[PDB]
C-alpha cells in the first residue's frame, strides 16, 4: 500500500493512537499532519516552530502529544488545544544537534539522542511547569542515532556511531516508580550502563526491543543485524546480511524482526530461541530502475496495527517521499512460508 | 605593450570590432553567423557576408544581449579576430563588452573562450554603461566628468536604462523597455506597407531601415507634425530611391509620416508594443527614483545616450523636455500636497548628447584600452593559469 | 595571530579512540603451509589456508603487507574457470575476508593482477552480496 | 586618469561648429519650447 | 574559412570607401586609423599634414632592416610605383594616394594596398627564387625575425629552396596540437605529389641551422618547406609567396580552431551529462 | 571487451555499497551539516577508502562517510594528445561544477576527476541513478576523448591537404 | 499622452455622460449652431491622425466621449472611403453610411460600452440617436471636403494609410 | 500588594512591553516614529521621538496603564554614557512619575533570563559588539569591552565580497537584500583553512538566492568570510584583536578566582550571534589562546580548561524574559526600587 505524500524525502514519521493521522517531516523545518478524509490523505495541520531541519518526530498516543526534535538543538512538545497544535519548549542543554526522539511507553518521559554524545531524558516538572532534561553521557563516545524504550518505561536501548549498542537505565525518580528487576540487570540508577554489545565495526542505525523487552535487536551499518537476549546469559547473535545496510529495525513478535534500509525494501528475520540464532526469513517486497515499491532508501519502520505484541500491519517511510503500509497477513499467503 | 588592444562590442544587432586608440570602429558588422564533422565548423561566415546567402542558414548568437549559443559565439569571435581584425590573439589584449545584468558564469565562459581557445595575453570584460559614460566625456567640457550617470543604451534588442553610481552599475534599478531599433524598423515597415506600393516583400525590412536611417527624427508634438506634413507638404515628404534585387530597377517611394513615427514609439510604446505602454521618460524617472536619495540628483545631471537608436535627431532634447516635465510635475504635486514650505532645489535634468553617440561603448573601450592603466587592470593569462576563471568574474572600474 | 596553527581538536578527550587491544597475532597466515599447498596443486586448499588467521589485530603494517602479498600470490595463482567453486567453498566470514584482500590487492596493480582480481571480485560479490563490500568499507581493523 | 585625458583628445573636432551644415529642410525646426 | 587571406581588410574597406567617395565627388572625410596585422606589424592610415585630399598608408615592421638587406625597396617601387613616398616618422614604408588623381580602375590599387605586408615580405622570396633559377649557389641564408621569439630562415640550393619557420608555441596544448598538425603535414604528399615538402623538427634544430644560433626549447618547433622549381618559377611565385608568408599564422589559427571545436564537443557532452543528471531527480 | 565490463561492474557494486548516506549534523561544529569525507573531523564517521583498479593507470578511489562519498577517477591516457585532451576536458567540466552538483572543483592528488556526492544529493536524486550516472560518466569520458582525438587528426589532415593543394 | 478635447464649457449640454457640443452643421439636428469656427467634429478630424495610434485613452472629460465617437466613425469612414473614384461618389458613400444605424451606446456591439452610459429615457435616447447621426453626417462631409486632394481624382493616401488602424483596438463594426 | 509591574524592553529593532512573569511579551512593535529611526547603536539621538514612543507604549492602544501607579523596568545597553542614563531616569520620574523605576544593563537581564548570576555576555547586534562580564549579578563596568564590528560591518564586507564575484550590488540600495542573504546563508567557520579548502575545492557551500528582481545569485565561499570579520578585524580595515581574543583578554583582566566561573558561563546574545558555529568557533579560539598565552605550549592541562559557551535557543526575547524574572521574583522588595521620593530628596 504505497502512497507518495510528496517528492522530497520524509525525514521521519509518527502515527497516532487511532492510526488516522500521520505527522511527517518533509525534509524541512516543518511538521505536516495528514489525515484520512474518505480514501485520500489531506494535509490538515502544519507545525512551524523549528529553526532548522527536524530530525525526529514521535507521537505519544494516550496524551496525544507530539515531540519533535531537530538540528536547531531544540525539542518541542506539541499539544492539540482548541483546534491548533501549540508547542511547549524543552530545554535539552545540548550544544549539538538532536537526532532521534522517542516517547516512553507510559508517556511520562521522552528520550532525545543527540550529536553531543548524549541522550536527554526529558520529563515534566509540575512544580515549575517546564520540561526538564537529564543527560546520559557515559560511556557514549559518538553520536546517538537510534533509541527505543524497554516496555517498562525505565530501560533504554541506544544505538550510537561509536559502533556500540547500549542499554541504559532512564529511571528518573521524580516521574517514575521503582523498576522491577529485569534480566538485563537488577541495579538500576539513572545513567547506568546496563549492557553493551558491538561487532568488528559499524554504526548502529536502529535499535528495537521485543514485546517483553528481554530481547533487543539492532541493525548496524556493516550490513549486520544483531539480537541480544537478556535471559540467555546476556548473549548476542549476529547475522551478517548480504544486502545493503539496514537503517530501521522493529520487532513484530517475540521471535521476528522487520528491518528496512538502503536496499529499498523491508526484510524479515527469525530468531530461533532454542538455538538462539538469527536467520533470514525472506524479503517482504517480492516483485510481481528499482522494482521495489520504494524507489529510495527506507528510513523508518514502525508497527501500525496491533502494537508490538500483535503486529499484523507495519509502515515503512522512505527517502523517496513514500509511505507503505505492509500487511503481514497478506504476505503470509503471498510467499511460501512468510510467517 | 606596443601593439594596440582589440576592442569588440558584441551587441545583439551589430558587432562593433576594431583596435584601441581609434575614434571609430574599423568594422560594424551584423552580429549574424551563417552556417551549413571534418573541418565543416570552419565553413561559416559572419557579418554582411551572412545576411543572405543561397545554401547557408543564418543564426543570431546574441538575443537581448545575452549570448545564447556559445559555440556560435566562439566561431563568430574566431573570424572576428582572424578574418576581420587580422590580429594574432597571443599579442593583443582584448576589451570585450558585456550586456547589462550579465551572469558571472557568462563572464567565465567568455574568459574561457578567450583564453583556452585563443590564448590571449589579457582580457577585460567591460560593462557597457561605464564605457558609454566615458564616451560622454567628449561633450562635457568642464570638470564635471564623473562616472555617475543614467545610461540610456538603446540598440536592436531592448533599450536599457542603467543607473551607474561612482562607476559601479546599480543592477537593482536597471529597467528594460522592449522598444529598440528592430521594433522601430517593424513599425516603419508596417507603415510603409499600409501606405505605399512598389516595395518588394523581400526588401521591405531593408528599404524601411534605410528610411529610419536617414529621414527619421523625434517630433515635439504629433498633431503639429501631421498638420505640417499636410499643409507644408513639400519640405517634409522625402523621396527614397532603391534598386530591386530581382529585375534590377529604380523604385521611388514617398517617405512621409513614418519619419516622425519611427522614434515616437520610444515615447509612446503603446503605438507598436501592446504589452508595454509607459514612455521612456517615465521609465528613466522610475529608475532614478528607485536609486538611493544621495545619488538621485547626479543621475539627472548626467543622462548619457548610447547606441544607434538614440542617434535620432532631437531624441535627447525631447527626452530632456519630457523628463523635466515629469520631474517638475512631481515636485509641484509634492509641494502642493505637503504644504510645508519645503521648497526643494529645482532639479536640472541634462541629457548628454555627443558626436560619438552611435558607437559610444566601443569609443569608451578604445579610449580605455589606449591607456597605461588598462594593462595593469587586465586579467593576464598567467592570472588565469594560477587562480582560474574566477578572476574574470570582477573586472575593476577606473577613474 | 600564530595561535590558529594549533589543532586543539586532536588534544580533546572526546574523540572516538579505537580499542586496538586485540593483541596476539601469531605471525598471521602461515607461509609454509600455503607454499606446500601451492606446490602440491591443492589450489582450493591453498586459498583456504591463505584466508585463515587474518592480521585483524596486528598494529604493525609489515605483517599486514606480508599477508596481503601471500593472499595475492594465491589469488593470481588461481585459474579463472576454477575461481567460482573456490568462492563457494567459503562461508560469510571467509567471503568477507576474501573481498577485503581483493580490495587491498587492487591498490597495488602489477601486470594482469587487476584483470584476475576483477573476476575474483565479481565472483565474491555474486556469492556474498553487496554487504561484503559494505563490511570492507566499514572495518576499522582491515587488512 | 589617462582614460579621462584620451577621451578629451577628440574635443578639438567635437568643439567646433554645428554638425549639420545647415539643417537642410528635413529636421524638426528649433524654437520649440524644449 | 581555412586559408588566411593575404589582404589586410581594414586598408581595403577604408581605401575603397575613400575612392568611392572621391569618384562620387563627395568631400573627403578625414581618416586617422591605427591598427595591426599578423607578425606584429603596425598600420597607420592618415592624412599627411591634415590635407584631406591625400591619404597615406604606413606600415611599420620590427624587422624591416632584414628585408631591406634583400632588396625590399626595389620590390616596393616596382609594385607600387609613384605611390611610394618617404616613410612617416615611426613607420617603415608609406604609400601616398592623391584623392584628386585616382586612376580609372581602383580595384588594382586597393588590392595592392591590401598586399602591403605581402610585398614587404616578398623581397627576400623574389631574391632567393631568382638565386635558385640563376644557379647562384652558396649565397648566405637570410634570417628574418618577424616576431620577438620566432625566426625565419630562407636558403637557396641547386634544385630547391628551404624556408624554415622557427615557431614558439605558448602552451603545452599548443605544442601537442602542433605536433599532430605537423605530422599530418609531413605525410601530406600522399594526396598531392606536386606539393612542397614539409618537414618538422620539434625541440631540435635541423642540421642546416645547427651551425647557426637557432633556439632550442620544448615549446619551439621548426618547420622546413622544400620548394621546387615548379613552385619558385614566375608563374607560381605569387601564390607560393602568399601561402608561405602566412603559413605560420595559418597553423596557429587552425590550432585555435581545433581548440574551439574541442570546446564545442565538451559543451555538447556537458549538456548531455547535465540532462542525464537532471533526469535522476524524482521530479523532472 | 576484456577488462572494461568487469571493472565497471566492480565500481558499480562498490558505489552501491558506498552511496548509502544519511543526514549528519556536525559533532564538532554546532549547527553545521558538513560532508564528513571532506572535513575529516571525526575518524569514526569516515569509512575505509577503497580502490578499484582496471590496470596500473586506470583506477577509482571511493572513500565514504556517514553523509558524503568522494569518488575519484583516473581516466585512461594513452599518449600525450590524450593526456592534454583529458586534462582540458576535466578542467572544462570542473569550471562549471556549480551545475554538476556532485562534482568537485579540484581533484584529489593523483586523480583526474573527483565527484562528491553528499546525503543531500541522494535525497534529491535517486541513488541508483547516481551510480548509473557515474558509470555512464566513466564510459563516456573515454568515448569522448577518443572522439576528440579522431576529430583532431581528421581536422589536421584536412587542413594540411587544403593548404598544400593550393601550390 | 493621447490628445484631448479642448472645447468643453460648463454651460455645454450633457446627454448622459455624452456631451452635446455645438457644430457648424449645414444639416439640421439637435446640436446647436456654433459661432466659433472650431467644432468637436473639426477638432477630432484634426487630432485623429495622432489619436488613432493610441491604444489607451483616459476619459478626462465628457466632450472626450464625443471625441472618441467621432474618431471611431472617422476610422469607419476611411474604411469605406478606400474604394472610391470621385468626391461626389465619396459624399454619396458618406450619406449612405450616415443614414444607416450603427449601435448606440448601451446596445450590444457598441465599443466601450463600459465607458459610456445608457440613455436614461426614451426622449433622451432619441436625442442621443439624432445627435450621433448629425455628428456622423458632419464628420463625413468635413472628411470628404479635405481628404480628396485639391486637384481632382486623388483620394490621397495620406489618409488611406490609416484604414487598417483601429482606435483603442475597437471598431464600430463589432 | 503592589503588583502593577510593567517591563518595556527598548531594543533598536523592536520595543516590547509586557508584565512581569510573562513567558512571552504581551505587546511587540517596531520603534517607529512618524518616518525616523533615532535608535542608532542603542543610544538615543532624538529624545522627543522617544517621548512620543513611550507615550504610545503607555497609551490605550498598547498598554492603557497609569504611569503614576505602575512599576516600570527599562533595559540599558552596555557602555551607556551616564548622561543618557540620568536623562532617562529624569524622564521616568518627571514626565511619567512612575512609582517603581529601575534600569539595568542588558547583560544582567540576559543572565537572569538564562538563570545565572556570574558570566560573560557577548551581545553582538547591528551597531557594535559588547563583551560584558557580570559577577554576583552586578555588571562590572571596568572589564566591559567593545568591538566595533557588528551586523552592519559584516553586511558591508559581504557586499564587497559579492562585488568580487561579479554581482552588481550597491552599498546604499541593496543593503537589505545582502542583509537577508547574510541571515539566510552566512555562517561562522570553524577552521578557516578547512572551510577555505572546502570552498575552493568543493561546491557544497554554494547556495542559490532569489533577489527581488528575479536574478538568482549563487553565494558560495562568502558564506563564511563575511562573519569571519568578527574574529579577524583586518579583513574590514578595522584595528582590533577580534571577538575571541577580546573576550579572552577581558576575562584574563579579571580576578583570578572568578576566571573559572566566567569561562563556564559565557553566554551569547543579540542577532549577530545567531550565526551557525559561532559558539564552537569561540570555544576553539579561546582554547587556542589558553594553550598559547596561559599554558605556554603544553597540552597536559588543557583538558582542565572547562569552557561552556552556549547560545540559548530562546534568544529572540531574552531581554524581556530577564526583565520579567527580575521584576517578578523580587518585585515585593523596598530598597531595590528607585522611587520618586528618592528622586525628590
Ligand atoms: N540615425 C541612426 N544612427 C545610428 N543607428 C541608427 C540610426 N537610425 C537607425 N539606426 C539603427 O539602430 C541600430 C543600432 O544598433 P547598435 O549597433 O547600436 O546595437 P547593439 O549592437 O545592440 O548595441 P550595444 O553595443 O549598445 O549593445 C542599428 O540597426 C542601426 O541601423
Ligand atoms: N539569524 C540571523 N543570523 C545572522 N545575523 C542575524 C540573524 N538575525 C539577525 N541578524 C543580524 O543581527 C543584527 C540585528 O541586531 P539586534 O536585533 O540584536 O539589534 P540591536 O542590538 O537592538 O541593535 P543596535 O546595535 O542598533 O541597538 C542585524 O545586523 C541582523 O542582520
Ligand atoms: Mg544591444
Ligand atoms: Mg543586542
Amino acid at each position: 500500500a504505497y502512497h507518495s505524500f510528496l517528492v522530497e524525502p520524509i525525514s521521519c514519521h509518527a502515527w497516532n493512537k487511532d492510526r488516522t493521522q500521520i505527522a511527517i517531516c518533509p525534509n524541512n523545518h516543518e511538521v505536516h499532519i495528514y489525515e484520512k478524509s474518505g480514501n485520500k490523505w489531506v494535509q490538515v495541520h502544519e507545525l512551524k516552530e523549528h529553526n532548522g531541519q527536524v530530525t525526529g518526530i514521535d507521537w505519544a498516543p494516550d496524551s496525544n502529544r507530539i515531540v519533535t526534535c531537530g538540528t536547531d538543538r531544540n525539542a518541542y512538545v506539541w499539544t492539540l488545544k482548541g483546534r491548533t497544535w501549540k508547542p511547549t519548549l524543552v530545554i535539552l542543554r545540548i550544544n549539538r544537534a538532536a537526532r532521534c526522539v522517542r516517547w516512553a511507553p507510559n508517556e511520562k518521559k521522552f528520550a532525545v539522542g543527540s550529536g553531543s554524545r548524549v541522550i536527554s531524558i526529558c520529563y515534566f516538572e509540575q512544580e515549575n511547569d517546564w520540561w526538564v532534561c537529564k543527560h546520559i553521557k557515559k560511556p557514549i563516545r559518538s553520536t546517538v542515532l537510534s533509541l527505543d524504550w524497554h516496555p517498562n518505561s525505565v530501560l533504554l536501548a541506544a544505538g550510537s556511531c561509536d559502533f556500540k549498542c547500549r542499554i541504559f537505565s532512564a529511571y528518573i525518580k521524580e516521574v517514575e516508580e521503582r523498576p522491577a528487576p529485569t534480566p538485563w540487570g537488577s541495579k538500576m540508577p539513572f545513567g547506568e550502563l546496563m549492557f553493551e554489545s558491538s561487532s568488528s565495526c559499524g554504526w548502529v542505525h536502529g535499535v528495537c526491543f521485543s514485546a517483553n523487552g528481554s530481547r533487543v535487536a539492532w541493525v548496524s551499518h556493516d550490513s549486520t543485524v544483531c539480537l541480544a537476549d537478556a535471559d540467555k546469559k546476556m548473549a548476542v547473535a549476529t547475522l551478517a546480511s548480504e544486502t545493503l545496510p539496514l537503517l530501521a529495525v522493529t520487532f513484530i513478535t517475540e521471535s521476528s524482526l522487520v528491518a528496512a534500509g538502503h536496499d529499498c525494501f523491508p526484510v524479515l528475520f527469525t530468531y530461533d530461541s532454542a538455538a538462539g540464532k538469527l536467520s533470514f526469513g525472506g524479503r517482504l517486497d517480492v516483485p510481481k530502475g528499482l522494482d521495489s515499491l520504494h524507489k529510495n532508501s527506507v528510513s523508518q519502520i514502525s508497527v501500525l496495527s496491533g502494537g508490538k505484541a500483535k503486529c499484523s500491519q507495519f509502515c515503512t517511510t522512505g527517502m523517496d517521499g513514500g509511505m507503505s503500509i505492509w500487511d503481514v497477513r497478506s504476505l503470509e499467503s503471498a510467499l511460501k512460508d512468510l510467517k | 605593450g606596443r601593439l594596440p588592444a582589440c576592442v569588440v562590442d558584441c551587441g545583439t544587432g551589430y558587432t562593433k570590432l576594431g583596435y584601441a586608440g581609434n575614434t571609430e570602429p574599423q568594422f560594424i558588422i551584423p552580429s549574424c553567423i551563417a552556417i551549413k564533422k571534418g573541418v565543416d565548423d570552419l565553413d561559416f561566415f559572419i557579418g554582411d557576408e551572412a545576411i543572405e546567402k543561397p545554401t547557408y542558414a543564418t543564426k543570431w548568437p546574441i538575443r537581448h544581449g545575452i549570448v545564447e549559443d556559445w559555440d556560435l559565439m566562439e566561431r563568430f569571435m574566431e573570424q572576428v579576430i582572424f578574418k576581420y581584425l587580422r590580429a594574432e590573439p597571443e599579442d593583443h589584449y582584448f576589451l570585450l563588452t558585456e550586456p547589462p545584468l550579465n551572469t558571472p558564469e557568462n563572464r567565465e565562459y567568455t574568459a574561457e573562450i578567450m583564453f583556452e581557445s585563443f590564448n590571449v595575453p589579457g582580457l577585460y570584460i567591460a560593462v557597457q554603461a561605464v564605457l558609454a559614460l566615458a564616451a560622454s566625456w567628449t561633450s562635457r567640457q568642464v570638470g564635471e566628468r564623473t562616472l555617475t550617470g543614467t545610461v540610456i543604451d538603446s540598440g536592436d534588442g531592448v533599450t536599457h536604462v542603467i543607473p551607474v553610481a561612482e562607476g559601479y552599475v546599480i543592477g537593482s534599478c536597471i529597467k528594460h523597455i522592449p522598444i529598440a531599433g528592430r521594433d522601430i524598423t517593424y513599425f516603419i515597415q508596417q507603415l510603409l506597407r499600409d501606405r505605399e506600393v512598389g516595395i518588394p516583400p523581400e526588401q521591405s525590412l531593408e528599404t524601411a531601415k534605410a528610411v529610419k536611417e536617414r529621414y527619421s527624427y523625434v517630433c515635439p508634438d504629433l498633431v503639429k507634425e501631421f498638420n505640417k506634413y499636410d499643409t507644408d507638404g513639400s519640405k517634409w515628404i522625402k523621396q527614397y530611391t532603391g534598386i530591386n534585387a530581382i529585375s534590377k530597377k529604380e523604385f521611388s517611394i514617398d517617405v512621409g509620416y513614418e519619419r516622425f513615427l519611427g522614434p515616437e514609439i520610444f515615447f509612446h510604446p503603446e503605438f507598436a508594443n501592446p504589452d508595454f505602454t509607459q514612455p521612456i521618460s517615465e521609465v528613466v524617472d522610475e529608475v532614478i527614483q528607485n536609486c538611493p536619495i544621495d545619488v538621485r540628483r547626479p543621475l539627472y545631471k548626467n543622462i548619457v545616450l548610447s547606441g544607434g537608436s538614440t542617434m535620432f535627431r532631437d531624441f535627447g532634447r525631447r527626452l530632456q523636455r519630457d523628463l523635466k516635465r515629469t520631474v517638475d510635475a512631481r515636485l509641484k504635486l509634492s509641494e502642493e500636497l505637503s504644504g510645508g514650505r519645503l521648497k526643494p532645489k529645482p532639479i536640472d535634468v541634462q541629457v548628454i548628447t555627443h558626436h560619438m553617440q552611435r558607437y559610444a561603448v566601443w569609443f569608451g573601450g578604445s579610449m580605455l584600452a589606449s591607456t597605461p592603466e588598462f594593462y595593469q587592470v587586465c586579467h593576464t593569462k598567467k592570472d588565469y593559469e594560477e587562480i582560474g576563471p574566477s578572476i574574470c568574474r570582477h573586472n575593476p572600474v577606473f577613474g | 595571530a600564530r595561535f590558529r596553527k594549533v589543532d586543539v581538536d586532536e588534544y580533546d578527550e572526546n574523540k572516538f579512540v579505537d580499542e586496538e587491544d586485540g593483541g596476539d597475532g601469531q605471525a598471521g597466515p602461515d607461509e609454509g603451509e600455503v607454499d606446500s599447498c601451492l606446490r602440491q596443486g591443492n589450489m582450493t586448499a591453498a586459498l583456504q589456508a591463505a584466508l585463515k588467521n587474518p592480521p585483524i589485530n596486528t598494529k604493525s603494517q609489515a605483517v599486514k603487507d606480508r599477508a596481503g602479498s601471500i593472499v595475492l600470490k594465491v589469488l593470481i595463482s588461481f585459474k579463472a574457470n576454477d575461481i567460482e567453486k573456490a568462492v563457494q567453498s567459503l562461508d560469510k566470514n571467509g567471503v568477507d575476508l576474501l573481498m577485503k584482500y581483493i580490495y587491498k590487492g587492487f591498490e597495488s596493480p602489477s601486470d594482469n593482477s587487476s584483470a584476475v582480481l576483477l573476476q575474483w571480485h565479481e565472483k565474491a560479490l555474486a556469492a556474498g552480496g553487496v554487504g561484503s563490500i559494505v563490511r570492507v568499507l566499514t572495518a576499522r581493523k582491515t587488512v | 586618469a589617462s582614460w579621462t585625458d584620451n577621451i578629451m583628445a577628440q574635443k578639438c573636432s567635437k568643439g567646433a561648429a554645428a554638425e549639420i551644415r545647415e539643417q537642410g529642410d528635413g529636421a524638426e525646426d528649433e524654437e520649440w519650447d524644449d | 574559412m581555412i586559408l588566411l587571406e593575404v589582404n589586410n581588410r581594414i586598408i581595403e574597406e577604408t581605401l575603397a570607401l575613400k575612392f568611392e567617395n572621391a569618384a562620387a565627388g563627395n568631400k573627403p572625410e578625414a581618416v586617422e586609423v591605427t591598427f595591426a596585422d599578423f607578425d606584429g606589424v603596425l598600420y597607420h592610415i592618415s592624412n599627411p599634414n591634415g590635407d584631406k585630399t591625400k591619404v597615406m598608408v604606413s606600415i611599420s615592421l620590427k624587422f624591416y632592416k632584414e628585408l631591406q638587406a634583400h632588396g625590399a625597396d626595389e620590390l616596393l617601387k616596382r609594385v607600387y610605383g609613384s605611390y611610394l613616398v618617404n616613410p612617416e616618422s615611426g613607420y617603415n614604408v608609406s604609400l601616398l594616394y592623391d584623392l584628386e588623381n585616382l586612376p580609372a580602375s581602383k580595384d588594382s590599387i586597393v588590392h595592392q594596398a591590401g598586399m602591403l605586408k605581402r610585398n614587404c615580405f616578398a623581397s627576400v622570396f623574389e631574391k632567393y627564387f631568382q638565386f635558385q633559377e640563376e644557379g647562384k649557389e652558396g649565397e648566405n641564408r637570410a634570417v628574418i625575425h618577424y616576431r620577438d621569439d620566432e625566426t625565419m630562415y630562407v636558403e637557396s640550393k641547386k634544385d630547391r629552396v628551404t624556408v624554415v619557420f622557427s615557431t614558439v608555441f605558448k602552451d603545452d596544448d599548443d605544442v601537442v596540437i602542433g605536433k599532430v598538425f605537423m605530422q599530418e603535414f609531413k605525410e601530406g604528399r600522399r594526396a598531392s605529389h606536386t606539393a612542397p615538402q614539409v618537414l618538422f623538427s620539434h625541440r631540435e634544430p635541423p642540421l642546416e641551422l645547427k651551425d647557426t644560433d637557432a633556439a632550442v626549447g620544448d615549446n619551439i618547433g621548426y618547420i622546413t618547406f622544400v620548394l621546387f622549381p615548379r613552385h619558385t618559377n614566375a608563374s607560381a611565385r605569387d601564390n607560393t609567396i602568399n601561402l608561405i608568408h602566412t603559413f605560420r599564422d595559418y597553423l596557429h589559427y587552425h590550432i585555435k580552431c581545433s581548440k574551439a571545436y574541442i570546446h564545442t564537443r565538451m559543451r555538447a557532452k556537458t549538456s548531455d551529462f547535465l540532462k542525464v543528471l537532471n533526469r535522476a531527480r524524482p521530479d523532472a | 571487451t576484456a577488462t572494461l565490463r568487469p571493472y565497471l561492474s566492480a565500481v558499480r557494486a562498490t558505489l552501491q555499497a558506498a552511496l548509502c548516506l544519511e543526514n549528519f549534523s556536525s559533532q564538532v561544529v554546532e549547527r553545521h551539516n558538513k560532508p564528513e569525507v571532506e572535513v575529516r573531523s571525526s575518524k569514526e564517521l569516515l569509512l575505509q577508502p577503497v580502490t578499484i583498479s582496471r590496470n596500473e593507470k586506470e583506477k577509482v578511489l571511493i572513500e565514504g562517510s556517514i553523509n558524503s562519498v568522494r569518488v575519484s577517477i583516473a581516466v585512461k591516457q594513452a599518449d600525450e594528445i590524450e593526456k592534454i585532451l583529458c586534462h582540458k576536458f576535466m578542467r572544462f567540466m570542473m569550471m562549471r561544477a556549480e551545475n554538476f552538483f556532485i562534482l568537485r572543483r579540484k581533484p584529489v592528488e593523483g586523480y583526474d576527476i573527483s565527484f562528491l556526492i553528499t546525503n543531500f544529493h541522494t535525497e534529491q536524486m535517486y541513488k541508483h541513478k547516481l551510480v548509473d550516472f557515474v558509470i555512464h560518466f566513466m564510459e563516456e569520458i573515454d568515448k569522448e576523448i577518443s572522439e576528440m582525438k579522431l576529430s583532431v587528426n581528421a581536422r589536421a589532415r584536412i587542413v594540411a591537404e587544403e593548404f598544400l593543394k593550393n601550390f | 499622452p493621447a490628445y484631448h478635447s479642448s472645447l468643453m464649457d460648463p454651460d455645454t449640454k450633457l446627454i448622459g455622460n455624452m456631451a452635446l457640443l455645438p457644430i457648424r452643421s449645414q444639416f439640421k439636428g439637435p446640436a446647436p449652431r456654433e459661432t466659433k469656427d472650431t467644432d468637436i467634429v473639426d477638432e477630432a478630424i484634426y487630432y485623429f491622425k495622432a489619436n488613432v495610434f493610441f491604444k489607451n485613452y483616459e476619459i478626462k472629460n465628457e466632450a472626450d466621449r464625443t471625441l472618441i465617437y467621432i474618431t471611431l466613425y472617422i476610422s469607419e469612414c476611411l474604411k469605406k472611403l478606400q474604394k472610391c473614384n470621385s468626391k461626389s461618389q465619396g459624399e454619396k458613400e458618406m450619406y449612405t453610411l450616415g443614414i444607416t444605424n450603427f449601435p448606440i451606446p448601451g446596445e450590444p456591439g457598441f465599443p466601450l460600452n463600459a465607458i459610456y452610459a445608457k440613455p436614461a429615457n426614451k426622449q433622451e435616447d432619441e436625442v442621443m440617436r439624432a445627435y450621433l447621426q448629425q455628428l456622423r453626417q458632419e464628420t463625413g462631409l468635413r472628411l470628404c471636403e479635405k481628404v480628396f486632394d485639391p486637384q481632382n481624382d486623388k483620394p490621397s493616401k495620406w489618409w488611406t494609410c490609416f484604414v487598417k488602424r483601429q482606435f483603442m483596438n475597437k471598431s464600430l463594426s463589432g | 500588594q503592589g503588583r502593577k509591574v510593567v517591563v518595556c524592553d527598548n531594543g533598536t529593532g523592536f520595543v516590547k512591553c509586557g508584565y512581569a512573569g510573562s513567558n512571552f511579551p504581551e505587546h511587540i512593535f517596531p520603534a517607529l516614529v512618524g518616518v525616523n529611526y533615532p535608535m542608532e547603536n542603542g543610544i538615543v539621538r532624538n529624545w522627543d521621538d522617544m517621548k512620543h514612543l513611550w507615550d504610545y507604549t503607555f497609551g490605550p492602544e498598547k498598554l492603557n496603564i497609569d504611569t503614576r501607579n505602575c512599576k516600570i523596568l527599562l533595559t540599558e545597553p552596555p557602555m551607556n554614557p551616564t548622561k543618557n542614563r540620568e536623562k532617562i531616569v529624569e524622564v521616568m520620574f518627571e514626565t511619567y512619575q512612575f512609582s517603581g523605576v529601575y534600569v539595568a544593563i542588558q547583560a544582567v537581564l540576559t543572565l537572569y533570563a538564562q538563570g545565572l548570576l556570574t558570566g560573560v555576555v557577548v551581545d553582538s547586534g547591528d551597531g557594535v559588539t559588547h563583551i560584558c562580564p557580570v559577577y554576583e549579578g552586578f555588571s562590572l563596568p571596568h572589564l566591559t569591552r567593545r568591538l566595533d564590528i557588528a551586523g552592519r560591518d559584516i553586511t558591508r564586507y559581504l557586499i564587497k565580497l559579492l562585488l568580487l564575484r561579479g554581482y552588481a550590488f550597491n552599498h546604499s540600495a541593496d543593503f537589505e537584500t545582502v542583509r537577508m542573504i547574510k541571515e539566510k546563508l552566512c555562517y561562522v567557520g570553524y577552521n578557516i583553512e578547512q572551510e577555505q579548502k572546502l570552498a575552493l575545492e568543493t561546491t557544497v557551500l554554494v547556495e542559490s538566492y532569489t533577489l527581488p528582481d528575479g536574478r538568482i545569485i549563487k553565494v558560495g565561499g562568502e558564506r563564511f568570510e563575511a562573519p569571519e570579520a568578527l574574529f579577524q578585524p583586518h579583513l574590514i580595515n578595522v584595528e582590533g584583536v577580534g571577538v575571541a581574543e577580546l573576550l579572552f583578554n577581558t576575562i584574563q583582566a579579571a580576578d583570578i578566582d572568578t576566571r573559572s566561573e566566567f569561562y563556564k558561563h559565557i553566554v551569547l546574545s543579540g542577532g549577530s550571534t545567531m550565526y551557525p558555529g559561532l559558539p564552537s568557533r569561540l570555544e576553539r579560539e579561546l582554547k587556542q589562546l589558553y594553550l598559547e598565552r596561559v599554558l605556554k605550549g603544553d597540552v597536559e592541562k588543557l583538558s582542565k580548561f572547562k569552557i561552556r559557551i552556549e547560545d540559548p535557543p530562546r534568544r529572540k526575547h531574552m531581554v524581556f524574559l530577564g526583565g520579567a524574572v527580575l521584576a517578578d521574583i523580587m518585585k515585593d522588595k523596598d530598597n531595590f526600587w528607585m522611587t520618586r521620593q528618592e528622586y525628590q530628596e
